[PDB]
């Protein structure tokens, strides 16, 4: 199979630098033009840069000119994107994409790598219990970056972990609730498993009715 | 200076037809080939139309690409709609300066379920949060279809105007939609009101829950 594997994405303060790499496999890398295209969270696709099959010529979107450098190593089947003077605008999932020819279709993509440019530092969440068939949950608050897994495994009639919100602060917040009979409250003990790996944060919280 | 513009959203019932336009700006749509990609949540884009009207192998013919030179536009027509067609669709081509121009994208929703009112749960701040000198109101919205809701907060029946954070609705595991809304407050501000209300309006019908400091 054709496979493009991006790597080297992460979090950077405004003004820093990051270098992406794309490991190509399953085709003659040196025969094809190569592209970088990014998609800011919940927004549209924006093409960043492309490079000729032999690095002879490179083209960039105007918003990255002088800041970004595309390059390739056809012997190691590698495509790179060197980013300097990174801005929060550049926050996106950056996709490695092969085009079938100079005016062809983007026929092969990678899974992407997430570049986050934020003045927010890596922060662990604050876990609060959402005290209450009744409903009760856990509130994962102010935490950076993503993701966080929540688990209650204490049987439930049903669980639903809601997608995180990005508050005006630049930090995220997440909620997860379960459904339980309105009398098992004072009897059963309900415990949520909050885990934030980017900040080495694992919290276990009994949710008790106030 | 070439530029492509798509409708923000489009919708229809299963088995009928939609047309997503890709209007070219400051250029000529017919100068360069036009491609169409179907990207879904959590996935990389895949081609449905390339070179104006060609269909990659396996793509059903319900997808059709055409060029309107008169209005300087291209269109992707999807007939016999299935719910699996629900995705984001992007057109792209090239300008004169060897640049790749992508379209803004179009959200296509296939309405294949009856209307469902949102289930709403409202939670007051916890004692552990107020002990940390904070106060967050958590409003949880679930099981509504289609996924268009608007959220209003109200402190002592007066609409809350600041400190609200609301997620864009997302499809659950049962094809319903779910959303969250947060009202961040101070312990001071929390204890100064007698009632708070999360009002969820869905298709002209409002579901609301009320909490009160104890």
């Amino acid at each position: 199979e054709v496979q493009l594997v991006e790597s080297g994405g992460g979090l950077v303060q405004p003004g820093g630098s990051l270098r992406l790499s794309c490991a190509a496999s399953g085709f003659t890398f040196s025969s094809y033009w190569m592209n970088w295209v990014r998609q800011a969270p919940g927004k549209g696709l924006e093409w960043v840069a492309n490079i000729k099959q032999d690095g002879s010529e490179k083209y960039y979107v105007d918003s990255v000119k002088g800041r970004f450098t595309i390059s390739r190593d056809n012997a190691k089947n590698s495509l790179f994107l060197q980013m300097n003077s990174l801005r929060a605008e550049d926050t996106a999932v950056y996709y490695c994409a092969r085009v079938w020819w100079l005016r062809g279709s983007f026929d092969y993509w990678g899974q992407g790598t997430l570049v986050t440019v934020s003045s927010a530092s890596t922060k662990g969440p604050s876990v609060f219990p959402l005290a209450p068939t009744a409903a009760l949950g856990c509130l994962v608050k102010d935490y950076f970056p993503e993701p966080v897994t929540v688990s209650w495994n204490a049987l439930t009639s049903g669980v639903h972990t809601f997608p995180a919100v990005l508050q005006s602060s630049g930090l995220y917040s997440l909620s997860s609730v379960v459904t339980v009979p309105s009398s098992s409250l004072g009897t059963q003990t309900y415990i949520c498993n909050v885990n934030h790996k980017p900040s080495n944060t694992k919290v276990d919280k009994k949710v008790e009715p106030k | 200076n070439f530029m492509l513009t798509q409708p923000h959203s489009v919708s229809e019932s299963p088995g009928k037809t939609v047309t997503i336009s890709c209007t070219g700006s400051s250029g000529s749509i017919a100068s360069n080939y036009v491609q169409w990609y179907q990207q879904r949540p959590g996935s990389a884009p895949t081609t449905v139309i390339y070179e104006d009207n060609q269909r990659p192998s396996g793509v059903p013919d319900r997808f059709s690409g055409s060029i309107d030179s008169s209005s300087n536009s291209a269109s992707l027509t999807i007939s016999g709609l299935k719910t699996e067609d629900e995705a984001d669709y992007y057109c792209q081509s090239y300008d004169s300066s060897n640049h790749v121009v992508f379209g803004g994208g179009t959200k296509l929703t296939v309405l294949g379920q009856p209307k469902a009112a949102p289930s709403v749960t409202l939670f007051p701040p916890s004692s552990e949060e107020l002990q940390a000198n904070k106060a967050t109101l958590v409003c949880l919205i679930s099981d509504f279809y289609p996924g268009a809701v608007t959220v209003a907060w109200k402190a002592d029946s007066s609409p809350v105007k600041a400190g609200v954070e609301t997620t864009t609705p997302s499809k659950q595991s049962n094809n319903k939609y779910a959303a969250s809304s947060y009202l961040s407050l101070t312990p001071e501000q929390w204890k100064s009101h007698r009632s708070y209300s999360c009002q969820v309006t869905h298709e002209g019908s409002t579901v609301e829950k009320t909490v009160a400091p104890t």
